[PDB]
């Protein structure tokens, strides 16, 4: 069903968010 | 069996509230060191609480 | 059986009278550390 | 009534080991 | 239900609830980025 | 007047997405804050006004 | 006796332990 | 009734007293504990 | 400090001198726990038989009414009464006192305070000692326990006839009826408890082999190996660093516990938060949160029930519920 | 004691009670082998449930 | 952040490292309380989706939709839903709140002033300042009580609070006439937690809740003005450790004992947890099995109060012991229980036979899914009543679910408290780390024996 | 407290305080009791609470005396809405007949030296016959335990074991008074009343009563001891 494709790509999206953030940081210089 | 789990539950929790300072940092387990030759806890001060 | 109850009622009241007064009797300052 | 064999098990298996065992702490003491 | 200018955002909805279970182990992540010094 | 609020919610999603991807990469960066508040700033307003935007819409949908 | 037995073994185990509280021998060496 | 009850269990009596003389002996105790503390307190 | 009432007794009441500390909390600790032990061995000798079920059927319980240590049990209080605390001064006799379970209240009310005030004692032992103060944390799992076993379990079933009975049949009594209806051996918190007391021995036996075989000479075939020097030296025997060798080695010597406060530590928290994790699993199951129900989960194609393990769980657990309280329901569905 | 008095109950007999529904109910489904197509009256109930 | 070489602190001990950091402090409060509100709006969000409304407001798992229905914001007389737009505007409001503070908390955290003793006098704080923590919790003190009273003008001015005593079976009520009487409240506060009475799950009425939110939030308010202007006193600074720590367990222990209070009105209390919403509790379903089976084998023609069991005591009715009349079953430990279909059912002496007989009404009758389903039984993944029940019935009591973790979540914090009070006095004493091992205490004292 | 005043309070002010299990009084009454008028009445309410609970046990030397007795049961011994008829005479002459109401109590009472009593407290289908200075008759007691009672062993009458499970040896003829029998049949019990306090304006009368009747004899294992109940009796003529 689209309902649940939508469900996955948002879930990945906010799963992936966090970890994203921390790698921006790791290479984008530091202070964390 | 439940006195054995007492016994861990009991030696640890005395042996990790009679720890010695062996150190200035706020954890303890660093205080820890295999080299010296002294006991790392207060067998005197375990004794005397029990 | 009401005489009872006030003598459980006085004994509670004294043991629980020593307890926070106790506690209130400078408890922070008995211990052997400096401090 | 009265279950005089359990009566004797219970008697006897409480009189030797205690016996012995003062009989063992007495030696021991009188003795350092 | 959602109303109906919001029933298309329910599927994104459903999973906002998990987003502070992930708050901790995005700082157990972070805690391994710094090598947990 | 359904689709218009739907259209502003989307893009409410997406500009909450970018800030909370790109907020603490801009806060934590170094030397990166005091360089990127207009670009921060200007999320912020958009973000607001597309909240206000949904909120007005919602009584017209 | 039935009840007799258990009710003087039970007191004989709080007396041991009483003994084992109160007159143990002083500990030593830590 | 072939007894005679207390029959305070329930209806929500303030720190379960039915009678004025539990209340005074509840006040007079800690007023008691109260006194003796208050006038030996700070140790001395 | 020493001309005062207040004084002298504060000072001797906080004395580390005492051959057992009292301290503020022991002053309520000794008076309960003496009222428990009291009440509880002389109804455990004397005590009548008690209609627990509230249906005009007591129970013994006690060895003077015909039953031995084993079967022996201060039986909890009435189902009629419920959670109604009644004390002596609430009967009208000591007799229907007796008859109705008021011991059974009596003892778990002092015994709970009790071990509350000796968790606090151990604290304040620590403290006057110049310890630190987290015995009284790892104490604070049988308290939990016992708190969910007389306390929150009744709280949540709504009557002290809940309680576990102060016995060993009656323990056994309310683990089978606590199995048959919340099902508590595919409960995880009980599974977590389970694994927590069984980790306790294995981790026991484990510690106790390795500073038990890790030493050098001191103590002979005879008393002591004294030959080399008697007592009155702070030459220290012992070893913890072929230990560790031996127990990475038993493995594959990367699982490091060198460090004897992380190894003690573990010691400390495993089974305290196991204990902690099933004394909340019984107080989640007074509120009926109960256990896994896996009852027939398998069904093939045609829908036919395959018959499980658990399916067979289920019918011991059935078996069990229709034999609990013969006589005490008058409903089919058990909800109270 | 209990076969001789209507009276006399503990919580160890209540636990034999508990045993005997243990073996009954659960008999016919765990031993296939012992073919027990015991009915559902001779099964022990209590009342009610 | 810092590291372990400075601070002292190891990672899984890192929010200890913020002890002495007030901005950094303040961006993880700022930050936690976003966490709460973005909870509170995406899980209303998420029970506002997955919502049916031909169901009751329990047989789908919902916990905090009961929590704005209470208030009577949707709800019909009989306990309907109407619309689902004031929770879907509270989960809305929530979630934009919650992203506002989750910014804030991660400014404060990240670039926010490390230390606010510098450069904000007005916020900055030392933990042995006790004039200025008194200030801050006086702060707290009002706002608390500017949000107690809130709820009263919801009640009172608002048109709002649902009543389930309301005649007919509950209805969206506008309270009138508060009971602000002094004695009625603090019998409340200092009455007996047992089974005859209940210390604090007692309320049968909003006229009481209402009257004991007013004071709480007149005392609130007064309490925190006294504590903006003034100083604790040296018995209160004998008798407490003044260190941030101490304060922790202070809160921990106040609020684990809120935690257990909490699971109690959640299992017991069907005033301020309406059935309709919440299901039934503990005590009915066990006395509406008892009810529903009297009415049924007295319409077959049996009758029921002279019918007795296997026990001789009542298959329906029986004494309790108090001679009222109660239900015969084995729910004569929940014959204290008062639900809305049962008191104008219950008269004086007893359950008012009479008023069994004839003056039943249809509505209590078609309150059979109160017994039917829905006793707060249920198993841990879902299925339906008693451990021995069968795959049938999704459902699970949400009374039970939020009993059984606010126990849970209130005895770990009194474990806390007990951890955190213990090293706070171990810090002011001098001893957090361990013994100085060239002069212990032991050897100063005599030995025992 | 009389029945106009019972009325008056509301169930929490009831409850817990042991007004619940007192039957109403007469305070606006007269004692004349030969006054009320005569013909057919149909009363209902008609309480029963008892004031003693004392019970006949025989000596082995041959003479009969009751002995009081302490209760184990708490306040569950009160009757109360019960409803019957009464046909009054001109002369006196009654013909209570109660029919249907809380007509039994299940109390347990223990005699002095340790012994537990139960018995079932009933009135149901008693005739009265006398005057209204003194009327008796006699009332149907039940057994106790209905059929469906399981012993501690599980044995029992409808349902139950009927042999010893404990030990498959023993079953012959010296457990027949335990397995065999197990009797249900009902006893019968003697009550006499007497009416003082008649009212005239609406029909209430409360008078006393002295009941006897036997005692449980569990499952028929021992032969059953007579309680004595004496108290007070309540009723509204309509
Ligand atoms: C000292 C000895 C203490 C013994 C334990 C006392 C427990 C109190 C209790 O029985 O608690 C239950 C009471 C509520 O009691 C209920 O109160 C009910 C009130 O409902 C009434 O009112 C309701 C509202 O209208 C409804 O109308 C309902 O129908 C009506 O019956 C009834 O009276 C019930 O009979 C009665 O069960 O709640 C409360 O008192 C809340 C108070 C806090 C309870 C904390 C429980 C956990 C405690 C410790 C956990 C561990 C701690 C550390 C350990 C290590
Ligand atoms: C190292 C690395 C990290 C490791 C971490 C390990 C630690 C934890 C891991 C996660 C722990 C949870 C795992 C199971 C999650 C799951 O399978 O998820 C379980 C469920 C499953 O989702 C749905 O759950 C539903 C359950 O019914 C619910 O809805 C029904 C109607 O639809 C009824 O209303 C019923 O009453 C109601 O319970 C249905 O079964 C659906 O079919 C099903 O899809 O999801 C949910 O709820 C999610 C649960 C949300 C959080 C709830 C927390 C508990 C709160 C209160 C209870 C406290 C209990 C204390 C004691 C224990
Ligand atoms: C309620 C959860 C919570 C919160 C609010 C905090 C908050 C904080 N922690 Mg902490 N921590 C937590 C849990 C939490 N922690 C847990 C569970 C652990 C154990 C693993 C730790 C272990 C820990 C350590 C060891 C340290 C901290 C430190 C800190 C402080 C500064 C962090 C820093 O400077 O580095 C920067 C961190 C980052 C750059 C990564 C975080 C990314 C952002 C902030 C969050 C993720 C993005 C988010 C969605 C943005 C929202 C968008 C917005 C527009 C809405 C800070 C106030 C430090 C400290 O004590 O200060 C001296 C420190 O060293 N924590
Ligand atoms: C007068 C100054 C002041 C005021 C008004 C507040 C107010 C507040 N603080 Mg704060 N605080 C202050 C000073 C102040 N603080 C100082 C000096 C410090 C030291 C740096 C702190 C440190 C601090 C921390 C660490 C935290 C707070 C938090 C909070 C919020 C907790 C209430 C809540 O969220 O629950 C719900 C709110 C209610 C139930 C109230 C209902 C709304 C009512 C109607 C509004 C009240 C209006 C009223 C008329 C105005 C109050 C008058 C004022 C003079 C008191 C709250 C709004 C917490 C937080 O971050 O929350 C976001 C928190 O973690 N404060
Ligand atoms: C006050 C806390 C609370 C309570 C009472 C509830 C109650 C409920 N929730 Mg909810 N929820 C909560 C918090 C809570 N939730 C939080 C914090 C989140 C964010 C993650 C969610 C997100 C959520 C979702 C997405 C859903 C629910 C749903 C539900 C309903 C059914 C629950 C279920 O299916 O089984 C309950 C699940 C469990 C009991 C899992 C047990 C987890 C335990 C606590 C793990 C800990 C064990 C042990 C200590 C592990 C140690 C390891 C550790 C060291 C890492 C129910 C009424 C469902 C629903 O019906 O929708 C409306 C639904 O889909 N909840
Ligand atoms: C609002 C309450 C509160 C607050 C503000 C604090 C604050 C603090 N605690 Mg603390 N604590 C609390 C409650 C609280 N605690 C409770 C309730 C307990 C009992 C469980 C503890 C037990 C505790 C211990 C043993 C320690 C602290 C420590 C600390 C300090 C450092 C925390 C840290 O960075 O660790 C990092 C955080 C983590 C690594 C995450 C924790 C993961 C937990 C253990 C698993 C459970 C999470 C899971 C999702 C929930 C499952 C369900 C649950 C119901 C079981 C810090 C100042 C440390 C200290 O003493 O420093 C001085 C420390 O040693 N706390
Ligand atoms: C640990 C965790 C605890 C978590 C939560 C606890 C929350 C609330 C606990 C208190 C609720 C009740 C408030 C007080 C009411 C009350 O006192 O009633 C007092 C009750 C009521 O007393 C009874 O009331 C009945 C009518 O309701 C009858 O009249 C009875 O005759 C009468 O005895 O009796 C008690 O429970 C005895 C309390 C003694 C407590 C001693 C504690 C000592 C330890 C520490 C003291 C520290 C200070
Ligand atoms: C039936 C209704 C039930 C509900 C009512 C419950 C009322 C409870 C009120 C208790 C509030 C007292 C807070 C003091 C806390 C400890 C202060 C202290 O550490 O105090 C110590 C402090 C150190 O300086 O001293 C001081 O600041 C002195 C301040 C203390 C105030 C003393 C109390 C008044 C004394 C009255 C004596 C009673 C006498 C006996 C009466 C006999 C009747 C026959
Ligand atoms: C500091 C720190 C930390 C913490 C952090 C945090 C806590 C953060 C946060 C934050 C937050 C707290 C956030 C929140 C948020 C929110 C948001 C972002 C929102 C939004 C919005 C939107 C967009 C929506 C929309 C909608 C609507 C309106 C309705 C319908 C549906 C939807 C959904 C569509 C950590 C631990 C990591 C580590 C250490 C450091
Ligand atoms: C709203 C409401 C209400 C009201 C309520 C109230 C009014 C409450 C309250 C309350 C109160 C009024 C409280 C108080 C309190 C206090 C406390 C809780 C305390 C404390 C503390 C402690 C515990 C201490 C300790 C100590 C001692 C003992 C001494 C020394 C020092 C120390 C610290 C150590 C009602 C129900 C009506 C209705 C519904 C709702
Ligand atoms: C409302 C909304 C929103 C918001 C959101 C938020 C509020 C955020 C976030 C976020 C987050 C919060 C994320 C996260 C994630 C996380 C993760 C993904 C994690 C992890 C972890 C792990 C996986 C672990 C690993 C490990 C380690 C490292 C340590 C030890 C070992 C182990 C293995 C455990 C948005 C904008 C979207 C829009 C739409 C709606
Ligand atoms: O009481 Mn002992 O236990 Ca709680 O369930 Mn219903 O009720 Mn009886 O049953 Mn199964
Ligand atoms: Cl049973
Ligand atoms: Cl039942
Ligand atoms: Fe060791
Ligand atoms: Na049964």
């Amino acid at each position: 069903s689209l309902t649940l494709i939508l469900q996955l790509v948002a879930l990945f999206a906010v799963v992936a968010a966090g970890p994203l953030v921390v790698v921006l940081l790791s290479v984008r210089g530091g202070n964390l | 069996v439940l006195g054995a789990a007492l016994l861990c539950a009991i030696h640890g929790a005395t042996v990790e509230n009679t720890l010695f300072e062996d150190g200035d940092g706020a954890n303890t387990f660093r205080a820890f060191n295999p080299t010296q030759a002294e006991e790392t806890y207060s067998m005197v001060t375990a004794n005397r609480f029990w | 059986m009401l005489t009872l109850k006030i003598f459980v009622y006085t004994v509670v009241t004294f043991f629980v009278g020593l307890f926070i007064f106790g506690f209130l009797s400078n408890d922070p300052s008995r211990n052997p550390g400096k401090g | 009534e009265v279950n005089i064999l359990g009566l004797t098990a219970t008697a006897l298996f409480i009189i030797i080991p205690t016996s012995f065992l003062l009989i063992l702490y007495v030696k021991t003491a009188a003795s350092e | 239900k959602l109303p109906e200018a919001y029933a298309p955002f329910s599927p994104i909805v459903d999973v906002l609830p998990i987003i502070p279970v992930l708050f901790i182990l995005l700082a157990f992540v972070w805690q391994a980025s710094v090598s947990f010094r | 007047m359904t689709s218009i609020l739907q259209i502003a919610l989307l893009g409410l999603v997406l500009v909450s997405f970018a800030l909370v991807v790109g907020v603490p990469v801009v806060f934590a960066s170094p030397n990166g804050w005091t360089e990127n508040k207009g670009v921060v700033f200007s999320g912020l307003s958009v973000w607001f006004l597309l909240v206000f935007a949904v909120g007005v819409f919602n009584s017209f949908a | 006796m039935e009840a007799l037995v258990y009710t003087f073994l039970l007191i004989g185990t709080l007396g041991i332990i009483f003994f084992s509280i109160f007159f143990r021998e002083p500990p030593r060496i830590a | 009734l072939v007894d005679d009850r207390m029959n305070g269990d329930g209806t929500g009596l303030p720190f379960g007293v039915n009678d004025g003389i539990l209340g005074w002996v509840i006040a007079g105790t800690l007023g008691t504990i109260w006194a003796i503390y208050f006038v030996s307190q700070k140790d001395l | 400090e020493n001309t005062s009432l207040w004084a002298r007794f504060c000072e001797w009441i906080t004395s580390t001198e005492n051959r057992l500390y009292i301290g503020w909390f022991g002053v309520i600790m000794i008076p309960t726990l003496l009222t428990a032990i009291s009440v509880y061995i002389i109804a455990f000798i004397a005590a009548p038989p008690v209609d627990i079920d509230g249906i005009r059927e007591p129970v013994s319980g006690s060895l003077l009414y015909g039953n031995n240590i084993i079967t022996g049990a201060v039986v909890p209080t009435s189902n009629a009464i419920g959670l109604h605390f009644y004390p002596i001064w609430e009967a009208a006799s000591l007799d229907e006192w007796l008859y109705n379970g008021g011991p059974y209240q009596l003892v778990v009310c002092h015994f709970f305070l009790g071990v509350c005030c000796y968790m606090g004692r151990e604290w304040e032992l620590s403290y006057r000692l110049g310890m630190r103060p987290w015995i009284a944390v790892a104490y604070s799992a049988p308290v939990a326990a016992a708190t969910a076993v007389f306390i929150i379990y009744p709280i949540g079933q709504g009557s002290f006839s809940d309680g576990m009975p102060l016995g060993i049949s009656g323990t056994f009594n309310f683990m089978i009826v606590f199995q048959a209806e919340h099902n508590i051996l595919m409960h995880p918190f009980h599974m977590f408890g389970v694994a927590g007391v069984f980790g306790g021995s294995l981790f026991s036996a484990m510690h106790g082999s390795l500073v038990t075989s890790s030493l050098i000479r001191e103590t002979t075939e005879n008393e002591s190996a004294n030959a080399g020097y008697k007592f009155g030296q702070e030459e220290e025997t012992y070893n913890i660093v072929a230990a560790h060798g031996y127990f990475g080695r038993l493995i594959f010597q990367y699982a490091s516990f060198n460090n004897s406060r992380s190894l003690h530590f573990f010691l400390a928290v495993w089974p305290v938060v196991c204990i902690w994790l099933t004394a909340l699993g019984i107080s989640t199951m007074a509120f009926n949160l109960n256990g896994f129900n896996f009852n027939q989960s398998v069904v093939d194609s045609n829908g036919r029930v395959l018959n499980t393990w658990a399916d067979i769980i289920n019918r011991a657990n059935l078996g069990m519920e229709v034999m609990h309280e013969r006589n005490a329901h008058n409903f089919p569905l058990d909800l109270a | 004691r209990a076969a001789e008095d209507p009276e006399f109950e503990t919580f160890y007999t209540k636990n034999i009670l508990l045993n005997e529904g243990i073996r009954a109910w659960m008999a016919a489904q765990d031993q296939p082998h012992e073919k027990l197509t015991l009915p559902e009256e001779v099964l022990p109930r209590g009342n009610a449930l | 952040g810092r590291d372990q070489e400075t601070t002292g602190f190891a990672w899984w001990a890192g929010n200890a490292r913020l002890i002495n950091l007030s901005g950094k402090l303040l961006g993880a409060h700022v930050a936690h309380a976003g966490l709460i509100v973005f909870w509170a709006g995406a899980m209303n969000l998420f029970e506002v989706s997955h919502f049916v409304p031909e169901k009751p407001m329990y047989e789908q798992g919902l916990i905090l939709l009961p929590h704005i229905a209470t208030l009577g914001y949707g709800v019909g007389p009989g306990g309907e839903v109407l619309d689902t737009f004031p929770y879907f505007v509270s989960g809305v409001l929530h979630l934009i709140s919650s992203a506002v503070l989750g910014f804030g908390g991660v400014y404060h955290s990240l670039i926010g002033p490390e230390t606010l003793e510098e450069s904000y006098p007005f916020f900055g704080y030392v933990w042995k300042d006790k004039n200025k923590m008194t200030n801050i919790l006086g702060y707290h003190l009002i706002i608390l009580g500017c949000g107690a009273w809130l709820l009263v003008l919801k009640a009172l001015y608002f048109g709002g609070v649902y009543d389930t005593w309301a005649p007919g079976g509950g209805d969206v009520r506008i309270i009138s006439n508060p009971t602000t009487n002094a004695a009625i409240i603090f019998g409340y506060i200092v009455k007996s937690p047992f089974g005859g009475d209940g210390w604090i799950v007692s309320v049968d009425n909003l006229e009481d809740i209402i009257g004991g939110h007013i004071w709480i939030g007149t005392l609130c308010i007064l309490g925190g003005i006294w504590h903006i202007y003034t100083t604790p006193w040296p018995w209160a600074r004998r008798a407490f450790v003044w260190s941030g720590e101490a304060y922790l367990s202070y809160s921990l222990a106040a609020v684990s004992l809120m935690g257990f209070t909490a699971c109690c009105f959640a299992w017991f209390n069907n005033t301020a947890y309406p059935s309709e919403f919440y299901g039934p509790t503990g005590p009915e379903a066990s006395q509406a099995q008892a009810f529903t089976f009297l009415v049924r084998d007295q319409r077959l023609g049996a009758n029921v109060a002279s019918a007795q069991g296997p026990t001789g005591l009542g298959k329906y009715l029986m004494r309790s012991p108090t001679g009222e009349i109660i239900f015969g079953g084995e729910t004569m430990r929940f014959w204290d229980f008062r639900g809305p279909w049962v008191e104008p059912l219950r008269g004086p002496s007893g359950l008012d036979l009479v008023k069994l007989k004839n003056d039943i009404q249809p509505w209590q009758e078609r309150r059979a899914a109160e017994y039917m389903t829905h006793a707060p039984l249920g198993s841990l993944n879902s299925v339906g009543g008693v451990a021995t029940e069968i795959n049938a019935v999704n459902f699970v009591s949400p009374r039970s679910w939020l009993a059984t973790s606010h126990f849970c979540l209130g005895f770990f914090f009194f474990v806390g408290h007990l951890w955190h009070a213990g090293r706070a006095r171990a810090a002011a004493a001098g001893f957090e780390k361990g013994i100085d091992r060239v002069d212990e205490p032991v050897l100063s004292m005599r030995p025992l024996d | 407290l009389t029945y106009d005043e019972l009325q008056g309070l509301t169930y929490l002010q009831v409850k817990g305080t042991g007004i619940a299990n007192t039957c109403p009084v007469v305070e606006q009454g007269t004692s004349n009791v030969r006054e009320l008028k005569p013909g057919d009445y149909k009363l209902e309410k008609f309480c029963m609470e008892p004031t003693s609970f004392t019970v006949k046990e025989e000596d082995a030397k041959g003479r009969e005396e009751f002995v009081k007795t302490k209760l184990l049961t708490r306040l569950t011994y009160g009757l109360d809405g019960m409803n019957g008829s009464m046909k009054i005479n001109n002369d006196g002459s009654v013909e209570f007949r109660e029919d249907e109401g809380l007509d039994y109590a299940a109390t347990t009472v223990k005699l002095p030296g340790g012994e537990y009593v139960p018995f079932l407290f009933t009135i149901k289908e008693f005739d009265g016959k006398g005057t209204l200075d003194s009327f008796s008759g006699d009332f149907l007691v039940p057994s106790y335990r209905g059929s469906t009672f399981l012993d501690p062993k599980g044995r029992g009458g409808a349902t139950g074991y009927d042999n010893a499970i404990a030990l498959p040896a023993k079953a012959d003829a010296d457990e027949i008074q335990r397995l065999n029998n197990k009797s249900y049949t009902p006893g019968k019990g003697s009550a006499v009343f007497s009416v003082a306090k008649v009212d005239t304006e609406t029909g209430e009368i409360a008078g006393v009563f002295e009941s006897i009747q036997p005692s449980d004899t569990e499952m028929g294992a021992h032969p059953a001891k007579d309680i004595k109940i004496t108290g007070l009796w309540y009723g509204q003529l309509t």
